RNA sequence: GGCUAAUCCCCCAUGUGGACCCGCCCCUUGGGGUGUGUCCAAAGGGCUUUGCCCGCUUCCGGAUGGGCCCGCGUCCCAUCAGCUAGUUGGUGGGGUAAUGGCCCACCAAGGCGACGACGGGUAGCCGGUCUGAGAGGAUGGCCGGCCACAGGGGCACUGAGACACGGGCCCCACUCCUACGGGAGGCAGCAGUUAGGAAUCUUCCGCAAUGGGCGCAAGCCUGACGGAGCGACGCCGCUUGGAGGAAGAAGCCCUUCGGGGUGUAAACUCCUGAACCCGGGACGAAACCCCCGACGAGGGGACUGACGGUACCGGGGUAAUAGCGCCGGCCAACUCCGUGCCAGCAGCCGCGGUAAUACGGAGGGCGCGAGCGUUACCCGGAUUCACUGGGCGUAAAGGGCGUGUAGGCGGCCUGGGGCGUCCCAUGUGAAAGACCACGGCUCAACCGUGGGGGAGCGUGGGAUACGCUCAGGCUAGACG
RNA sequence: AUGCGCGCUAGGUCUCUGGGUCUCCUGGGGGCCGAAGCUAACGCGUUAAGCGCGCCGCCUGGGGAGUACGGCCGCAAGGC
């Protein structure tokens, strides 16, 4: 039961655009226009100098709220990363990016990540020929991700895919809008993602 | 100390002393009020603090704080000892748990309900 | 009677260098010589020679320093910053090959005495033997 | 006497048996002599059975006694063929 | 292998039996200094050969009595009476250290 | 008291062999061979009864499982310093499967102790587990291994095996039955009751699976087990929607009355479809058994479910739980009101006596979210018992001083040995766990298969610098 | 308010007591300033509180308390 409640408010508190809505976070309605300041009575007052703790906290919260996942899953995923051979920050970002819901967002099946979660949970999404309804499913390289045979009819899906004409997908992915499918090519590099998050600052957050 | 000296004697492990023989090891303990009264705290503060003398299921006798705004505890009531002190009182090593046995949860407290043991209010 | 002639030699070197002496006399022995040879090859000392002081054998050790420095305290850097006995009489440390420690990320050395002779850490690993861990130097 | 039987190693509704030489008086999941095989009744993988005949033959030769089910497995593995 | 130990005979005082003193060395498990412990063993000397102050070999054997699990295998060196001496003095020092 | 069968008991026989005394040989603790003398065997049943099955006896070996023995490791108190009479050893004997003061007789006078004996306190031990950068500290529930006990205590019988949880004898306590003489009992088995307690479950289903006992088999038994039930107790997955939606409704809060906040949040629009109904519906199951073959090998064939009509698949299909702690510093989150050293808070410093970001409520905010807090306990931080890794002139801490015992430590040169030390090989380090890889349940938790690692110890081989040791030598220490 | 021993690390100055070719130098003592260094600071500094090695003693927040109990010693006081 992750955060469910107003999203553009986190857009506001973190002081940066993180697109939880997809569309309209593109338009000048995001509230980041006209309210770049954090939420609440005091949000328009002068900021104090953030403690080291504060900085690292909020950085981690940025990274987390981006992917919509719970702190339990986030932390567990982090520890998983810190075990694995190779640089933690990158590896972490790579395991985050391999969440089926995420991959679905990334492929352009769903306007936002939350919507991608719902499409997954409702089984509109298949991996490697079989339906997968778990947002937390980890897509390994080579796995094909498609809109399910039946769900192809859905006006939402035909919509998004129609909007995905001519748009290019991530370089670690591939998309065929014809069969409404696409392949997860390889684990995305830090450089591959545009994320406004210093991850070595999140690493430092669990170091406490 | 020289190494030979440690071989001979060796460092000594430091024993820990229980701040709470509520004991029988337990997390909580049932008990019966003997006195219910007030006391005057230590030097820097002033107030009437509410406490109770309790006989215990451990066969122990201790002074306990009665945290909250209002309190219904009487002489013969049965009660649950929490443990943890009240710093500006004397030898009060335990708190009484509100909401269980004869100690009812604080009347009309909206904010921290779990401490003080009151259920959720009603909405219009 | 020195109670630990090796510790004594190392210490003499330490004191010597700390006042920037050009050289220092330690009472001579084979083992001390082997330790020296290792230093000299490693570059911590310029070298050493055998000499008779009061008709007694001594090893004269020629120390080595940095270039003169600037600002207040022109005194040059030490080539031997750190010289330390590890195994002492009264606690003798012996390491297997898997336990021969890397010193200062390689910038330093450890000297071991082994049944292949007195080696450095690198020497011992490459030779695949352990032994008594004599001292750290860096 | 020493026997050749199945020990249950799986999880709930997930039976996985080790084919095992053990004293009959031992409990089935307890310390055994040596594991000669494994058996996966739900056949979830390409190899759902394995044996290492030479061992099972040895044990049979010093007098181990197969459970008729372990016997069946062994036979399927070909412990018993002669020609 | 039947255990073999090496000791000095500190006691002649019994019939067909000698008390054999066996030192042992090892690194202290924490502090690391090499420390030397010791143990007295009752060993079986049927032919009454082995005298006081003998360094002998002891071997693990079928139990002869309660407390005698070892036999005297061979005489390694004869006439170490100083070892015995240290033993006797260590014993004698017990006479102090009470009241 | 009397009748009676047997694979029940016993006697003579056959001696493959075996046991015992004595002699001899080889091995060397009572191992193996051999000779004479002596001593010891058997059980019958079923069949299609001319041949086979199930069994029985003696012996040798195998396998498995145990007994006993030794080295080493195994908590606190020295305000426990001396302990010991079968005590320590010997000869002979008894006893057992077997060594043994295990037990008895006789003889000797020994044995243990500051390297902590004896005493007291506490405690099942381990694989592992928690924590920790590590060393270390702490722990030993569940699962696997070992031990011990079966109301307390003693004891033996039966047996291959027991000093025997659901076997026996005795004593003690307790409950019950009693014709007052006397008897019966033993959940630390499953489930259940009760008491104690802060607290711990169903008097369920099933023999279908794995395993166990007996039976030639058919089969019977199995509260081991495989399941289901109850408890957010733990872990993991999942949901309470998704997209659009105001230069931004109302209400509520702040207001310097200009406005600011809750906030795209809601309404609303559209879309998806947890729950739910219908349909289909398992894997776990193949042997035992039947046929051919010779009851074999091989080949073939059929019966077999608690979980369960569950999981799952297909069709239909409703916008559909959110709470809990905090917001003075440590520490992420601030304002208004009420209260006025009160009421209260409180982990520490501290806050409350009229502007309280610290009490109480409200708005708002931060953190987590089917949970969130609290108490208790363990490691942590704490380098605060310091091996890694601390100290002692004045902060705690040099003994009033010496003499010296045990012990610890030891100059230069050479040689022997190789105990420490190091290296190689090798055995051991079960499984589980931890690690790595690949895989199986849609994922994960969970699980499978594989690989690796690993201190320690056993055996064999090698090295010799250092430490030890033995032998020799020197004079710089030391003494004369 | 500074355990014992050993080796090592500038000098200056006053002094006690030996030796020397006796301004001075060379031992062994007592003091004072001060190199390097050390130290929380004060200070220490070849008479180390510096650099090292060996062995012994001792410490582990303040009080309660050098108290209580025990034991050993003592004629007692009282000591450990
Ligand atoms: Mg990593
Ligand atoms: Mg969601
Ligand atoms: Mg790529
Ligand atoms: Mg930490
Ligand atoms: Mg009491
Ligand atoms: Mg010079
Ligand atoms: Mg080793
Ligand atoms: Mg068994
Ligand atoms: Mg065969
Ligand atoms: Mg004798
Ligand atoms: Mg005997
Ligand atoms: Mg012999
Ligand atoms: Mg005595
Ligand atoms: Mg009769
Ligand atoms: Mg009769
Ligand atoms: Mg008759
Ligand atoms: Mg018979
Ligand atoms: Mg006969
Ligand atoms: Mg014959
Ligand atoms: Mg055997
Ligand atoms: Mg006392
Ligand atoms: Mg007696
Ligand atoms: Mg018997
Ligand atoms: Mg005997
Ligand atoms: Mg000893
Ligand atoms: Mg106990
Ligand atoms: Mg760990
Ligand atoms: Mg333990
Ligand atoms: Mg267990
Ligand atoms: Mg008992
Ligand atoms: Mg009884
Ligand atoms: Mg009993
Ligand atoms: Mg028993
Ligand atoms: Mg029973
Ligand atoms: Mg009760
Ligand atoms: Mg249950
Ligand atoms: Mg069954
Ligand atoms: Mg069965
Ligand atoms: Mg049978
Ligand atoms: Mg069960
Ligand atoms: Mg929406
Ligand atoms: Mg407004
Ligand atoms: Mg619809
Ligand atoms: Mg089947
Ligand atoms: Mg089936
Ligand atoms: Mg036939
Ligand atoms: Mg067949
Ligand atoms: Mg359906
Ligand atoms: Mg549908
Ligand atoms: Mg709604
Ligand atoms: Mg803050
Ligand atoms: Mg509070
Ligand atoms: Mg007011
Ligand atoms: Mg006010
Ligand atoms: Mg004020
Ligand atoms: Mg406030
Ligand atoms: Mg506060
Ligand atoms: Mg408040
Ligand atoms: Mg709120
Ligand atoms: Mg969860
Ligand atoms: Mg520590
Ligand atoms: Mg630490
Ligand atoms: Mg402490
Ligand atoms: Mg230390
Ligand atoms: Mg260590
Ligand atoms: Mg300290
Ligand atoms: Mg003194
Ligand atoms: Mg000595
Ligand atoms: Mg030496
Ligand atoms: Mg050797
Ligand atoms: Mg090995
Ligand atoms: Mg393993
Ligand atoms: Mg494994
Ligand atoms: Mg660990
Ligand atoms: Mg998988
Ligand atoms: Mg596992
Ligand atoms: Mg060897
Ligand atoms: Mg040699
Ligand atoms: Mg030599
Ligand atoms: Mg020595
Ligand atoms: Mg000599
Ligand atoms: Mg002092
Ligand atoms: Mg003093
Ligand atoms: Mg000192
Ligand atoms: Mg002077
Ligand atoms: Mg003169
Ligand atoms: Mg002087
Ligand atoms: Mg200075
Ligand atoms: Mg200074
Ligand atoms: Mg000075
Ligand atoms: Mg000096
Ligand atoms: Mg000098
Ligand atoms: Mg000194
Ligand atoms: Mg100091
Ligand atoms: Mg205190
Ligand atoms: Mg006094
Ligand atoms: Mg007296
Ligand atoms: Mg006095
Ligand atoms: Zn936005």
């Amino acid at each position: 039961g992750r955060y469910i409640g107003p999203v553009c408010r986190l857009c506001r508190r973190e002081g940066v655009k993180l697109y939880l809505k997809g569309e309209r976070c593109y338009s000048p309605k995001c509230a980041m226009e006209r309210r770049p300041y954090p939420p609440g009575q005091h949000g328009q007052k002068r900021a104090r100098r953030p403690s080291d703790y504060a900085v690292r906290l909020r950085e981690k919260q940025k990274l987390r709220r981006i992917y919509g996942i719970s702190e339990r899953q986030f932390r567990n995923l982090f520890e998983e990363a810190s075990k694995k051979k190779g640089v933690t920050g990158s590896v972490f970002l790579g395991l985050l990016e391999s969440r089926l819901d995420n991959v679905v967002y990334r492929l352009g099946f769903a306007v936002s990540r939350r919507q991608a979660r719902q499409l997954v949970r409702h089984g509109h999404i298949t991996v490697n020929g079989r339906r997968v309804d778990l947002p937390s499913y980890r897509v390994r390289p080579g796995d094909e991700i498609a809109v399910a045979e039946k769900s192809r009819n859905l006006e939402l899906i035909r919509q998004n895919l129609e909007a995905m004409k001519g748009r290019k997908v991530g370089p670690w992915l591939s998309l065929d809008v014809e069969g409404m499918k696409g392949k997860f090519l390889r684990l995305p590099d830090r450089e591959d993602l545009a994320l406004p998050v210093n991850e070595q600052l999140v690493i430092e957050f669990y170091s406490r | 100390p020289t190494i030979n000296q440690l071989v001979r004697k060796g460092r000594e492990k430091v024993r820990k002393k229980s701040k709470v023989p509520a004991l029988k090891g337990a997390p909580f303990r049932r008990g019966v009020c003997t006195v219910v009264r007030t006391v005057t705290p230590k030097k820097p503060n002033s107030a009437l603090r509410k406490v109770a003398k309790v006989r215990l299921t451990s066969g122990y006798e201790v002074t306990a704080y009665i945290p909250g705004e209002g309190h219904n505890l009487q002489e013969h009531s049965v009660v649950l000892i929490r443990g943890g002190r009240v710093k500006d009182l004397w030898g009060v090593r335990y708190h009484i748990v509100r909401g269980v046995y004869d100690a009812a949860g604080v009347k009309d407290r909206k904010k921290s309900r779990s401490k003080y043991g009151t259920k959720k209010p009603k909405e219009a | 009677m020195l109670t630990d002639p090796i510790a004594d030699m190392l210490t003499r070197i330490r004191n010597a260098t700390r006042v920037y002496k050009e050289s220092t006399d330690v009472p001579a022995s084979r083992f001390k010589e082997e330790i020296l040879r290792i230093l000299a090859r490693e570059g911590f000392i310029k070298g050493y020679e055998r000499v008779d002081v009061d008709g007694k054998p001594y090893l004269r050790v020629y120390l080595k320093y940095g270039p003169r420095r600037q600002g207040p305290d022109p005194r040059p850097e030490q080539v031997i910053h750190h010289i330390r006995r590890i195994s002492k009489p009264g606690r003798r440390v012996y390491v297997g090959v898997k336990e021969i420690p890397r010193v200062r990320r390689g910038l330093g050395i450890a000297i071991l005495s082994t049944s292949k002779g007195v080696l450095t850490d690198r020497e011992a690993r490459k030779l695949g033997v352990g032994g008594e861990l004599i001292c750290e130097v860096w | 006497m020493v026997k050749i039987r199945l020990a249950r190693f799986g999880s709930k509704h997930n039976p996985h048996y080790r084919i095992v030489v053990t004293d009959a008086r031992r409990k089935r999941d307890g310390k055994y002599i040596e594991k000669i095989g494994y058996y996966d009744p739900r056949k979830t993988t390409p190899d759902w059975l394995k044996v290492d005949v030479e061992r099972a033959r040895y044990w049979l030769s010093v007098g181990a006694q197969p459970t008729d089910t372990a016997r069946r497995l062994l036979r399927q593995a070909g412990v018993f063929r002669q020609e | 292998p039947k255990k073999v130990l090496t000791g000095v005979v500190v006691s002649d005082k019994m019939q067909k039996t000698v008390t054999v003193l066996v030192e042992r060395q090892f690194p202290h498990p924490l502090y690391g200094k090499v420390i030397k412990r010791s143990k007295k063993y009752l060993a079986h000397d049927p032919e009454e050969k082995y005298k006081l102050g003998d360094v002998v070999e002891i071997i693990e054997s079928r139990p002869i009595s309660k407390r005698k699990r070892f036999r005297v295998l061979r005489l390694v060196e004869s006439g170490r009476m100083d070892l015995v001496e240290k033993y006797l003095i260590r014993r004698q020092n017990y006479e102090s250290l009470s009241k």
